[PDB]
RNA sequence: UGAGUAGCGAAAGACGGGUGAGAAUCCCGUCCACCGAUUGACUAAGGUUUCCAGAGGAAGGCUCGUCCGCUCUGGGUUAGU
RNA sequence: ACCGAUAGUGAACCAGUACCGUGAGGGAAAGGUGAAAAGCACCCCGGAAGGGGAGUGAAAUAGAACCUGAAACCGUGUGCU
């Protein structure tokens, strides 16, 4: 199948409302004092705890 | 079987062995962590028949294994059936269970694919 | 006072950008250098270099410290496009837009 | 599939060529066409 | 007479110079047998063999306009006695 | 606009060491896999420098590329049989 | 009391040219910094492209992708809903 309609600027845009992407969910790093990933090795230092 | 990797059952069987000699000849490569969940009952399976020591034992660990040579000592070379009978199952003897250990990177370029550390405990 | 930096004619598509500069807007710029290292997009190290050259510009020079900085704006505009071609089924082509775009982020001390 | 254009080099100048449209009167029409026109390539 | 041009200083014809071989640049359209002759009359030695060849025009560009390069006709002379065609 | 949607052109790769601003994709090594009346070796037609070395990453390569049949500079074809 | 770059010759510019066809033959697009190159010494982020200052100039939102710079289309921030 075609369109049958030209699609609107307003249509398309409420159509990406949930278009997006998140947040990385980081976390810092008591050894680097520097941001990481939960779960992953720090990679200034190298270095994972626990 | 438990997770087919995206191959077929003969590359599968093929895949996993290559990976599981080549751990025991460095002791920590950097993998893909879906492929290094399924190394390790390959690998620790492997220990668990170089703890019994016997010539049964040895010859059900040759249809795995690979026939690699290693040169990594400066003295006299060595294959990597030896050393699973010989070095590694030597140091072994008291912990049981849990060989293994994996520790996540993160994605890669280009793929996306989270990347993993898997070493000898 | 605000300070600013300029990326010209980058190969990447305008609106694969603007993904990742929802994420940075407004927020401090110790805080923006971690989300940009640690995201995953491949815009991600291009818009790095931008935000690292503007804070530069407000320590030679301006007088301004980066401690209390913010990232102020953070926008994509389009550049030219260049225009090819993809052979397809019949004899028949069919073309392509290998698009380009603008970056621009502003960072302010506040006032 | 087999192409209507199979190249060969001695058929181009036989066929083409400049002694091949000199050797009668109506390729040497032709000639006086083109270079009226202004051609860089008189023949082939 | 002057059916020689320039010589040949490359990486291959010096390592040609070591045994009594000399290249040169010769006119497009002389055979060997003059060639032969004019290296005599002027050096004043004694040629045992001449081998000679041809090379294609190139397609060079500057800016955007295309052209071609001249061709050219290369002379290796082998002499029996005498050296020193050069500096 | 359709839309971040269809497709990315028959197939087995894995790891270690390097280089590098940046490596699933480049170089080296080991193991494994495929053809072998041919995916091997010559060669006519046709193409016309695509051949070699040292450099480079704007565009082309359906991804990436530090690499190339792409870009720059310099070279290479020798007959009495 | 002809045209002023979709006009005027196909061609104001390396045009019967790029290109297309076995061949006869068909055939484009592309003008404009500044009065004067005086075409941005030097410092900073980067591998580079690109940029922020400092200088030239009456003017740099005149920096060679350069006089003026409309509409479609694409973005950022805000008063009322």
């Amino acid at each position: 199948a075609v369109p049958k309609r030209r699609t609107s600027k307003t249509r398309k845009n409420k159509r990406r409302t949930h278009f997006k992407i998140s947040v990385p969910g980081m976390t810092e790093c008591p050894n680097c004092g520097e941001y990481k990933l939960s779960h992953r090795v720090c990679k200034n230092c190298g270095s994972y705890n626990g | 079987g438990y997770r087919k990797l995206g191959r077929t059952s003969d590359q599968r069987k093929a895949m996993l062995r290559d990976l599981a000699t080549s751990l025991i000849i460095s002791e920590r490569i950097e993998t893909t962590e879906a492929r290094a969940k399924e190394v390790r009952s390959v690998v620790e399976k492997l220990i668990t028949l170089g703890k019994k020591g016997d010539l049964a034992s040895r010859r059900n660990a040759a249809k795995t294994l690979r026939n690699v040579e290693i040169l990594n000592e400066d003295e006299t070379t060595q294959t990597a059936l030896q050393k699973l009978f010989g070095e590694i199952a030597e140091r072994y003897t008291e912990r049981q269970g849990g060989y293994t250990r994996i520790l996540k990177q993160g994605p890669r370029r280009g793929d996306g694919a989270e990347s993993v550390i898997i070493e000898l405990v | 006072m605000e300070a600013k930096a300029v990326a010209r004619t980058i190969r990447i598509a305008p609106r694969k950008v603007r993904l990742v500069l929802d994420l940075i807007r407004g927020k401090n710029a110790a805080e923006a250098i971690a989300i940009l290292k640690l995201t995953n997009k491949a815009s991600s190290p291009v818009i790095e270099k931008v935000l690292m050259s503007a804070l530069a510009n407000a320590e030679h020079n301006y007088d301004m410290n980066t401690d209390e900085l913010v990232v102020k704006e953070a926008y994509a505009n389009e550049g030219p496009t260049l225009k090819r071609f993809r052979p397809r089924a019949q004899g028949r082509a069919s073309a392509i837009n290998k698009r380009t775009s603008h970056i621009t982020i502003v960072v302010s001390d506040g006032k | 599939v087999k192409r209507t254009y199979q190249p060969n080099k001695r058929k181009h100048s036989k066929v083409h060529g400049f002694r091949k449209r000199m050797s009668t009167k109506n390729g040497r029409k032709v000639l006086a066409r083109r270079r009226r026109k202004g051609r860089k390539v008189l023949s082939a | 007479r002057d059916i020689l041009k320039r010589p040949v200083i490359t990486e291959k014809s010096s390592e040609a110079m070591a045994e009594d071989k000399y290249t040169f640049d010769v006119d497009t359209r002389v055979n060997k047998t003059q060639v032969k002759m004019a290296v005599e009359e002027i050096f004043n030695v004694k040629v045992a063999s001449v081998n000679i060849m041809n090379y294609k025009p190139k397609k060079k560009r500057m800016g955007r306009y295309q052209g071609y390069t001249n061709k050219r006709r290369k002379a290796i002379v082998t002499l029996k006695e005498g050296s020193d065609d050069l500096f």
